């Protein structure tokens, strides 16, 4: 097979990223995985004249004994994929969100047949670390299309379209979208029919040489978390103060909010526990604001040229709230996840993957998360619960959202 | 016979071209003698004037060796994959029946250099008389001071070792610089047999090792440690001198001792080294720091040894709160035989919690364990499970600690106060506020209360935020055991909500001391300048 020429953006040098320390179990898995890959020609060992490096981790990926290699190509993608996003980009279907059921399949094993440009392989360098620096780390580079590299789906896109053409013709009502390493298959059929169609698609790829490992998303059920003011029979001064604060906050997102009549209730230096009757004018003011908050927010459009930003807040009892935005108060989506009951880190890791999945389905793009957790904590244990084949960008907010949550 | 590693210069740059400084003729003859021998062994080869590149040579009994300044060539040479800076920690080693040091002689000179890169390594022997053109040479093997010689040697050694390693999976071979450390649990006879096989195997590739001249097992004085066959320790540490640099080297020695000597403290002395930048400058010896040196001398008098690692047993880490902002920890498998020790100091910042600091220390120790042993330890921590559960459930951030068990070793980590989640009925409601003029650096603070109480205090050399905190303090002082406080300051709310145990701000510490004495405190926030009754009244009082 011929290799598409690949070039890093001009004025860019290949990634030089430190390999995070690993546990002995993960190192042993990675050496086993990479030993077999080297035999099959997918990777080969490299010399010290290759200064580049990209991190490598091992995830269980819900497999009971199977260990999966994950390469953190986030730096290489930033230095490569943006050029590849324009030249060899992939479109996004606006209907995948509308579909009743979407199933996500791993097509990463497909990329290993296509070869990579010899002048680019050095940038794919990774290091299997060692315990207590007892030995030098084992160093490999990719001879084929890497699984985590955003250039890999772009190059394979031609071959993917040919493989899926027969199935798509027989099933024109099914939507298929390819984010890096994954195939999002959406249908409006019954779950049993959808599941049988999915297996038929898996067999189709297997007949054409694409092995699929052996979840089910329902985007139609998705709904935003609307702002909800409390409804009380008697209001304390504290209740009205909190209502004023929450209404004052919502003024930034919703034009039209009024706190005049409600604030007039709070005239004077009263005690917090004192019950206050509500003036009819304020009762009208509170009711009007509820209607304004009841209406869905309008006027925010997704700008493909901008980054998406995801903020997460830790509510109690296993609940988390999140907002996705490109502008500070123009939210493209807000939601709330409840845990089945679990470590906070495991909950946060699950939240991050759920939001990214939704962001991929809705916009074909991953947001940059602002994680409410210490960096070292997240770096140590994020791999433990991570099941996705991609890794989103993240940063850490160590400043508490002292501002009341007002996200429920 | 070793395969070469292709080497290239940086893209923009080109080969070095420097002029050789004159030197004494006795040195010139010595350089001539050294270069003639190297030429015989194939290490260097004479060149003509077709080569345009030169790098300066130099000469330095007990001696007269050859030194080449490759700094310019190094500046023009490509970056390589850097050799591993971290050195194996002795506590990570596993006890072995025998262990041998095979240092490699003339290691760099055994490994070939890329033919296309040899030109740049060219050097010119100084002419005895300025009239004659000097002799010229170029390296065919790795130059001593070159940028890529360490990395290329390591990769070549790894390739040479890989077959022998597979043939003998029982043997453990560790590579550090030119030394190869080999350990095994064969009987003493088979250990020497395989050591000799390894020596022969390296010889086929032109690498020489000691034979029956191997370093003695007890005095393994390696990288500042003593590697005994049964244990390890730090090499003896000395230490009165009050120069700034003398303090810095003392602090370094104390830190290095803290690997295995429990209780070494450096907090007071580290405060002495505060950006003075004058190594010669003498420093006043605070009695707090001067006593700290005395305490360490008591500890250093006790000979301390650490144990090696046993994979079958569990890693235990136990942490003690030492002083304020200082934490000490021990890592062990057997009840009193420690693998190693260490310290963790409060990371830079104000308004910290002992619980929060404890979690960070657990974080630091956890990462250290993975580097050394490849797994994470079980923790013994001086905090009640009830205290930790309250903190994590109400903490705004996602936190986690691995499995741990309470140890009733005081001081215990505790939450010194907890604020109320709901307004207190029958408690006076204090509406506090503050404000200051930025140009004057002056302001005022006070409160207005439901029962009619009021107060304003004049303030000097304050900022708006400091007044806002000061107003909260005023209400706390002039209140009963149960108080409800209403503020508009997000800054104030944030500090108090984070429940800081202490800080560098004497005002915040005073607020903490008032908060602890209080039976119940509820703090509420209201938007500023929005016509809230209590807030509006106090805003006029404080600012006018
Ligand atoms: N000089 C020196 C030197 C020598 C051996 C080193 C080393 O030696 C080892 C090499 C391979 C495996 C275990 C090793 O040491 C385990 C701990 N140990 C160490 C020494 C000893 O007598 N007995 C013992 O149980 C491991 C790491 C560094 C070493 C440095």
């Amino acid at each position: 097979i011929e290799t598409v020429p690949v070039k890093l953006k001009p004025g860019m040098d290949g990634p030089k990223v430190k390999q995070w320390p690993l546990t002995e179990e993960k190192i042993k898995a990675l050496v086993e995985i990479c030993t077999e890959m080297e035999k099959e020609g997918k990777i080969s060992k490299i010399g010290p004249e290759n200064p580049y490096n990209t991190p490598v981790f091992a995830i269980k990926k819900k497999d009971s004994t199977k260990w999966r290699k994950l390469v953190d190509f986030r730096e290489l993608n930033k230095r490569t994929q943006d050029f590849w996003e324009v030249q060899l980009g992939i479109p996004h279907p606006a209907g995948l969100k509308k579909k009743k059921s979407v199933t996500v399949l791993d097509v990463g094993d497909a990329y290993f047949s296509v070869p990579l440009d010899e002048d680019f392989r050095k940038y794919t360098a990774f290091t299997i670390p060692s315990i207590n620096n007892e030995t030098p780390g084992i160093r490999y580079q990719y001879n084929v299309l890497p699984q985590g590299w955003k250039g890999s789906p772009a190059i394979f896109q031609s071959s993917m379209t040919k493989i899926l053409e027969p199935f798509k013709k027989q099933n024109p009502d099914i939507v298929i979208y390819q984010y890096m390493d994954d195939l999002y298959v959406g249908s409006d059929l019954e779950i049993g029919q959808h599941r049988t169609k999915i297996e038929e698609l898996r067999q189709h790829l297997l007949r054409w040489g694409l092995t699929t490992p052996d979840y089910e998303l329902h985007p139609d059920k998705w709904t935003v978390q609307p702002i909800v003011l409390p409804e009380k029979d008697s209001w304390t001064v504290n209740d009205i103060q909190k209502l004023v604060g929450k209404l004052n906050w919502a003024s930034q997102i919703y034009p039209g909010i009024k706190v005049r009549q409600l604030s007039k209730l709070l005239r004077g230096t009263k005690a917090l526990t004192e019950v206050i009757p509500l003036t009819e004018e304020a009762e009208l003011e509170l009711a009007e604001n509820r209607e304004i908050l009841k209406e869905p927010v309008h006027g925010v459009y997704y700008d493909p040229s901008k980054d998406l930003i995801a903020e997460i807040q830790k509510q109690g009892q296993g609940q988390w709230t999140y907002q996705i935005y490109q502008e500070p108060f123009k939210n493209l989506k807000t939601g709330k996840y409840a845990r089945m009951r679990t470590n906070d880190v495991k909950q946060l890791t699950e939240a991050v993957q759920k939001i990214t999945t939704e962001s991929i389905v809705i916009w074909g793009k991953t947001p940059k998360f602002k994680l409410p957790i210490q960096k070292e904590t997240w770096e140590t244990w994020w791999t433990e619960y991570w099941q996705a084949t991609w890794i989103p960008e993240w940063e850490f907010v160590n400043t508490p959202p002292l501002v009341k949550l007002w996200y429920q | 016979p070793i395969e070469t590693v292709p080497v290239k210069l940086k893209p923009g740059m080109d080969g070095p071209k420097v002029k050789q400084w004159p030197l004494t003729e006795e040195k010139i003859k010595a350089l001539v003698e050294i270069c003639t021998e190297m030429e015989k062994e194939g290490k260097i080869s004479k060149i003509g004037p077709e080569n345009p590149y030169n790098t300066p040579v130099f000469a330095i009994d007990s001696k007269w060796r050859k030194l080449v300044d490759f700094r310019e060539l190094n500046k023009r040479t490509q970056d390589f994959w850097e050799v591993q800076l971290g050195i194996p920690h002795p506590a990570g080693l596993k006890k072995k029946k025998s262990a041998t040091v095979l240092d490699v002689g003339d290691a760099y000179f055994s490994v070939p250099l890329d033919e296309d890169f040899r030109k740049y390594t060219a050097f010119t022997i100084p002419s005895i008389n300025n009239e004659t053109p000097g002799i010229r040479y170029q390296y065919n093997v790795l130059p001593q001071g070159w940028k890529g010689s360490p990395a290329i040697f390591q990769s070549s050694m790894t390739k040479i070792l890989e077959p022998f390693a597979a043939q003998n999976p029982d043997i453990v071979i560790c590579q550090y610089m030119d030394d190869l450390y080999v350990g095994s649990d064969l009987e003493i006879g088979q250990h020497r047999t395989k050591i000799e096989e390894l020596r022969q195997h390296l010889l086929r590739w032109g690498l020489t090792t000691p034979d029956k001249k191997h370093q003695k097992e007890p005095p393994f004085l390696w990288m500042g440690y003593e590697l005994h066959p049964d244990k390890w320790t730090v090499q003896p540490i000395v230490l009165d001198s009050w120069t700034v640099n003398d303090i810095q080297k003392l602090v370094g020695k104390l830190n290095w001792a803290s690997q295995i000597y429990p209780g070494i403290k450096v907090r007071q002395l580290s405060k002495l080294l505060r950006g003075t930048k004058a190594l010669t400058e003498v420093i006043p010896l605070t009695e707090e720091a001067e006593l700290e040196l005395a305490e360490n001398r008591e500890i250093l008098k006790e000979p301390v040894h650490g144990v090696y690692y046993d994979p079958s047993k569990d890693l235990i880490a136990e942490i003690q709160k030492q002083g304020q902002g200082q934490w000490t920890y021990q890592i062990y498998q057997e009840p009193f035989k420690n693998l190693k020790t260490g310290k963790y100091a409060r990371m830079r910042g104000a308004h910290t919690n002992d619980v929060k600091q404890l979690t960070e220390a657990v974080q630091k120790i956890t990462t250290e364990s993975i580097v050394i042993w490849g797994k994470t330890p079980k923790f013994k921590l001086p905090i009640q499970k009830e205290t930790w559960e309250t903190w994590w459930t109400e903490y705004w951030q996602a936190t986690w600690i691995p499995e741990w068990e309470f140890v009733n070793t005081p001081p215990l980590v505790k939450l010194w106060y907890q604020l109320e989640k709901e307004p207190i009925v029958g408690a006076e409601t204090f509406y506090v506020d503050g404000a200051a003029n930025r140009e004057t650096k002056l302001g005022k603070a006070g409160y207005v209360t439901n029962k009619g109480r009021q107060k304003v205090v004049p303030l000097t050399n304050t900022t708006n935020q400091k007044t806002e905190l000061q107003a909260i303090y005023l209400a706390l002082q002039d209140s009963g055991l149960e108080v409800n406080i209403v503020t508009d300051s997000q800054y104030a709310l944030g500090i108090i909500q984070a429940q800081p145990d202490k800080s560098e701000s004497e005002l915040v510490n005073q607020i903490i001391e008032q908060l602890i004495k209080k039976e119940k405190v509820y703090l509420a926030w209201v938007p500023a300048h929005k016509g809230i009754g209590g807030n509006e009244q106090v805003d006029k009082l404080v600012s006018a």
